[PDB]
């Protein structure tokens, strides 16, 4: 479509070289035939020789330069081709990275956009060389159509003339062929059939001792399909025959008229073996052209598949451009009510309302589902609230940077994922500067991990494998906090950053949410099952059902004697 | 690799049966060879009478010789083609044929461990292939080879000298084709290592996107991405120079012996030893002959790279069946007397796990015995051991004073009957059913056992009587239609042993019990298995299995 021709305008400087160098190495290529003609009939006439050796060096020439021609060429259309491929990927990757989370939550389907893109690779070469081969030769077909008739005008007129009974008669005639093809394939597809309904009931079948009935009706059905295999044979022996003789008949009728021509006395004998030389070329490029162009369809018909994951239109509201120098961190919650997009019949968060402050620490508490994480993942901005509103210091959250937001406010996951690469840039991952060293320090010291970093015979430059399996579960809670406490962020979420931790790592959370010096420029909102961290919170709330009942501090809450008390008592 | 020798050799025993065709096969594509090279020839001999005094009787000699060599090699080309498509197919319906008759035979845990849709692939796909391999490449083999025997017989009828000045470009093209492909193997080698280290970053960050947008670093992996792409496209264009640069190496040559044959042609006709038409008719076949000794060089890779698609299916025809060697016991007097010595049995598909605990009891001809017992217990599995459908891994079993598995495979079965627990049906008619493993029967004793097993009420209802056509696995009649039918089917034998799977039934079996004392006739024996014991309780000997063994 127009789509490949716009991608691939941004050279068409030297597409234009190329096309140059390809149609001046066609007609180079062709001097073998004429000057062989011509220094036959030179023989035929006693001439002399300086013109010999003349026409010997000039057709060497011109083969050399024509070869020299097809290969520069070649190497041009080779390197402009990688790079649009490049961008091409480089663009759908992008494109596909752009999309809302509700596309990505289909983790079911998650290898399709690991497998699509690919595809963008093996298509791209299917039309790299193809789009060549197919280029390469048609002008030469149309070079050599240019000295024929330049030879004589009949002989190509009559080749023309009968080429396309020779190269559509066979397209008409393999349809009988390819019609019985297609009903002995489905008889032999029935008799697979009857043949694994007999085996699938083997007890059944072997109960009664009926294994040569079996065998009877199976033979039974392949008798019928003999005679559908010897009409196959007939038609496809047809088919050969007249595809031989079409294409055979041809040069016996060239032949013929050019005897004519010659005994006229038109032309002479070195036009006519220079014609025989150049019609078995002609007829060659021809057939090139016709086997390369369904090839080149079904590419530019698959192509559309792409397009459609490059131009998709994301269902979120685009990044905003505030970017504050200082936020105080205060987060509010008006009415918030949140359906999931997957299933919006579902009112997973109905009439929730808290403030968070910097310096005080909420903590949130509640049974097994309960919407618990997704107060989490509607903080940092990975789902848009369907009521209500969420505010961070007077200003919703789709009005700020994207990256700048995602830099304020850090949070700790329920399962953590470790990527594949160094240590310490697992740390500073996702930072626009790079740290350095004292800050990684700081940052496993403050969340306890340098305990055992230092243990590594690599240090912080030890390489971890995919998924994390080389370290174990408190490692990467311990990586995961310290990965999330590099940013200084403004609001911290630490939800079951403390489930399967080591003691000293419950020690170092414990210090840093209520005795660290720097608590008070950080607002945290806590979700654990340990009661020792939530007593010590300022504000406590129980989210059963999307729905706030209980709230209020621990002693108060004590005073109550309702849910979080039963909690406690159990 | 001796493996692909013995495949090749299986398969050319497989398809030894086929010599006539293969034969015939083989002479017409001869005869189109020769047909067909002949042409250039006349071409040369045309072009040669033209010049100098014309000859008109010549002239439509040579043109009727070339019509009438045209009009035979092309008929003997659609003959050999038809030939080979029809040895195709013979192959494909025989090994079709010899699977599935191999396959009949094998033990019941080899079909419980393995799944029908394997089966099906196996089957439906992999002997297309098999009947595919041997013809194609023995046509393309023997043109290959006559084609360039042909050709150099008429190099060395023009002149002796252009052709060992042709011969002398082999070796060059050769080496340089060796060292392309050893140079590329490793170039595509690297390719690979790049490509699969540029699909990681992407399946990484694809998979974890939570946390790669809960910190915002999303155009971090592009950058990744574009970074390896850059690699990928730095090997992808050194292997496209490498290629350009073989092509035009080879182009060179090509171009270098093409002169060189054209000079020496020359100065021989300068010398009147040649003549134009024979110059013409020599480049030509020179034009012709390199890709032939190419395909001849390379079929034997060509032909042992496919031979790998047919070694399942000779070890599924090659796999022995865990089975006793069959007996030749067929007596007249089987009055009917069963005993269990013993008897313990563990499956073989999951072993030292036994389902059955040393069970031991005796069946008697007149009386009726029943079988009760929970639900897992394994009445089923005591079913299929007295069907001779299982062997027993302890103790024995003895029909009347005689191992069940010394009787005759046919005689046995038609003898001791039993009604299974969940029916199955074939695509057949209902007199096709009702009458299965039944070489011959008449229509009196099918209507017998409708009327017997309660089955002829709607046996009238549909068009044809017991003609009438059943869906697929019969899917058109009722459960208790299905029941009903299958009663008649067992009862069609008129057996001795009558063994009743009913446990889960609907078809209020209590007519089936009022019908006649659950088909006890006092001269056959009858097991009648029942989920509750207040279900039958008219059985004169009573049997209580819990947990594999006897109350
Ligand atoms: N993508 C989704 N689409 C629809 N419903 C979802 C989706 N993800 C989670 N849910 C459901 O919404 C609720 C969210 O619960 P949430 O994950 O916050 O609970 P939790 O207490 O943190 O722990 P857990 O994950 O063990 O339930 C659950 O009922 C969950 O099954
Ligand atoms: N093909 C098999 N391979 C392995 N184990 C099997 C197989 N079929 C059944 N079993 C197991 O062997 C025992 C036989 O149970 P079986 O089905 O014969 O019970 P049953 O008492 O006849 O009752 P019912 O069939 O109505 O459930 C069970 O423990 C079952 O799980």
């Amino acid at each position: 479509v127009r789509r490949l021709l716009g991608c691939l305008g941004s050279e068409t400087r030297r597409l234009s070289l190329f096309l140059v160098l390809v149609v001046l190495s066609s007609l180079g290529e062709m001097a073998i035939p004429f000057f062989t003609g011509r220094l036959t009939d030179w023989i035929l006439q006693d001439g002399s020789a300086d013109t010999f050796t003349r026409n010997l060096t000039l057709m060497s020439i011109l083969t050399i330069a024509s070869a020299v021609l097809e290969f520069v060429g070649d190497g041009i259309y080779n390197n402009t081709m990688g790079h649009v491929h490049s961008h091409l990927q480089g663009e759908v990757f992008g494109a596909v990275l752009r999309q809302e989370t509700e596309f990505f939550q289909q983790n079911q389907t998650g290898n399709i956009m690991s497998r699509v893109t690919e595809d963008t690779s093996t298509l791209s070469d299917s039309l790299s060389e193809n789009l060549s081969l197919f280029l390469w030769y048609l002008v030469r077909g149309l070079c050599l159509l240019g000295i024929m008739l330049w030879g004589s005008v009949s002989l190509t007129m009559v080749t023309l003339i009968t080429l396309p009974l020779l190269f559509l008669l066979p397209k008409k005639v393999g349809k009988w062929y390819q019609l019985l093809e297609v009903q002995v394939r489905e008889s032999l597809a029935k008799s697979s059939q009857v043949a694994i309904e007999a085996l699938s009931a083997m007890p059944t079948v072997r109960s009664f001792a009926n294994e040569e009935g079996e065998a009877q009706k199976f033979r039974e059905k392949l008798q019928e399909i003999k005679t559908l295999n010897q009409k196959e044979a007939v038609a496809y022996a047809v088919n050969s025959w007249t595809t031989s003789i079409s294409g055979m008949l041809l040069k016996v009728g060239i032949l013929y008229i050019g005897g004519q021509l010659v005994t006229s006395g038109a032309v002479s004998s070195g036009n006519l073996v220079t014609f025989v030389l150049y019609q078995m070329q002609f007829t060659q490029a021809v057939e090139v052209l016709l086997s390369i162009y369904p090839r080149v369809q079904k590419a530019v018909g698959s192509s559309e598949k792409i397009f459609e994951y490059l131009d998709r239109t994301p269902r979120c509201p685009p990044s905003g451009l505030l970017t504050p120098l200082h936020l105080e961190g205060l987060v509010q919650f008006q009415d918030v009510s949140f359906a999931y997009p997957n299933r919006p019949d579902v009112l997973v968060l109905q009439g929730l309302t808290f403030t968070l402050r910097p310096g005080e620490v909420t903590a949130l508490v509640g049974p097994n589902g309960s919407g618990k994480s997704t107060v989490a993942a509607l903080l940092q901005n990975l789902y848009q609230p369907t009521g209500g509103q969420l505010l961070l210091d007077g200003k919703p959250l789709p009005q700020y940077e994207h990256r700048y937001l995602h830099r304020q406010v850090a949070a700790v996951g329920q399962e953590p994922q470790v990527f594949g690469r160094s240590l310490q840039e697992n740390i500073a991952y996702g930072l626009t500067q790079k740290p350095t060293m004292e800050e990684i320090t700081a940052a496993a010291v403050k969340s306890g991990a340098h305990s055992f970093i230092s243990g590594l015979p690599q240090g912080y430059d030890t390489e971890v494998d995919e998924a994390g399996s080389q370290l174990s579960g408190g490692q990467r809670q311990a990586v995961a906090l310290a990965r999330a406490l590099i940013r200084k962020p403004c609001v911290l979420i630490l939800d079951d950053a403390t489930s399967a931790l080591d003691a000293n790592s419950q020690l170092q959370v414990e210090q840093l949410l209520y005795e660290s010096p720097e608590r008070y420029s950080r607002s945290v909102l806590l979700i654990t099952q340990h009661l020792s961290l939530v007593e010590q919170a300022d504000h406590i709330l129980f989210l059963e059902g999307g729905a706030i009942r209980e709230g209020g501090t621990h002693q108060q809450l004590m005073e109550k004697k309702g849910c979080y008390w039963a909690m406690v008592q159990a | 690799q001796v493996n692909n020798k013995v495949l090749m050799w299986r398969l050319l025993k497989l398809s030894r049966p086929d010599l006539p065709l293969l034969v015939a096969a083989f002479f017409f594509l001869v005869l189109a060879v020769l047909g067909e090279t002949l042409i250039p020839h006349y071409s040369g001999r045309v072009i040669d009478i033209l010049g100098g005094d014309f000859d008109p009787h010549a002239f439509a000699s040579a043109i009727f010789f070339m019509c009438l060599f045209s009009f035979g090699s092309s008929l003997s080309a659609g003959c050999r083609g038809g030939c080979f498509t029809y040895t195709m197919s013979r192959i494909n319906l025989r090994i079709r044929e010899q699977l599935f008759s191999s396959l009949l035979r094998q033990d019941l845990g080899f079909f419980q461990e393995t799944k029908t849709g394997e089966l099906n692939s196996r089957l439906s796909s992999d002997t297309t292939l098999m009947s595919n391999w041997l013809p194609l490449n023995a046509n393309v083999l023997l043109r290959s080879l006559v084609k360039v025997v042909g050709l150099y017989g008429f190099m060395l009828s023009i002149s002796p000298r252009l052709t060992l000045l042709s011969l002398l470009h082999m070796p060059f093209t050769i080496a340089a084709e060796k060292v392309y492909n050893t140079r590329h193997q490793e170039v595509l080698r690297e390719i690979q290592d790049a490509v699969a280290r540029a699909g990681q970053v992407v399946r990484e960050a694809v998979g974890g996107l939570q946390t790669v947008r809960s910190f915002g670093a999303e155009e971090h992996e592009v950058c990744r991405y574009k970074e390896a792409l850059e690699q990928c496209r730095q090997l992808y264009w050194r292997r496209d120079l490498e290629r350009a640069l073989y092509l035009l190496v080879r182009r060179v040559l090509h171009l270098g012996v093409q002169m060189l044959m054209l000079s020496c042609g020359l100065q021989q006709m300068q010398d009147g030893e040649l003549t134009q038409g024979s110059l013409l008719s020599f480049m030509i076949y020179q034009e012709s002959v390199g890709s032939y000794v190419q395909t001849l060089v390379y079929i034997y890779g060509d032909m042992l790279s496919n031979v790998g698609a047919a070694e399942k299916v000779f070890s599924y025809m090659d796999r022995q069946p865990n089975l006793p060697s069959p007996g030749t016991l067929a007596p007249t007097t089987l009055q009917g007397v069963v005993k269990f010595q013993d008897v313990s049995f563990a499956y073989p598909n999951r072993p030292d796990r036994p389902v059955l605990k040393g069970l031991t009891f005796t069946l008697r001809p007149g009386e009726v015995t029943a079988l009760v017992g929970p639900n897992g217990s394994g009445k089923s599995t005591v079913a299929a051991l007295l069907q001779n459908l299982y062997q027993p891994t302890g103790g024995q079993v003895l029909l009347d004073e005689k191992p069940i598995s010394q009787y005759e495979h046919c005689y046995l079965h038609s003898q001791v009957v039993s009604v299974g627990q969940e029916p199955v049906l074939f695509s057949g008619s209902v007199r096709n059913n009702i009458a299965y493993g039944l070489q011959s029967c008449e229509d009196d004793k099918v209507m017998a056992a409708a009327q017997a097993a309660h089955a002829d009420d709607f046996i009238q209802e549909m068009e044809h009587g017991i003609y009438t056509d059943v869906g697929e696995k019969g899917s058109q009649l009722a459960a208790g239609q299905k029941q009903r039918l299958a009663i008649a089917r067992a009862l069609v034998r008129d057996p001795r042993v009558l063994i009743l799977d009913e446990a889960t039934s609907a078809l209020d079996v209590q007519c089936e019990q009022a019908l006649q004392d659950w088909n006890s006739r006092g001269d056959r024996t009858v097991l009648v298995i029942a989920h509750r014991l207040q279900t039958v309780q008219r059985a004169h000997q009573i049997l209580v299995l819990q947990e594999g063994k006897l109350q």
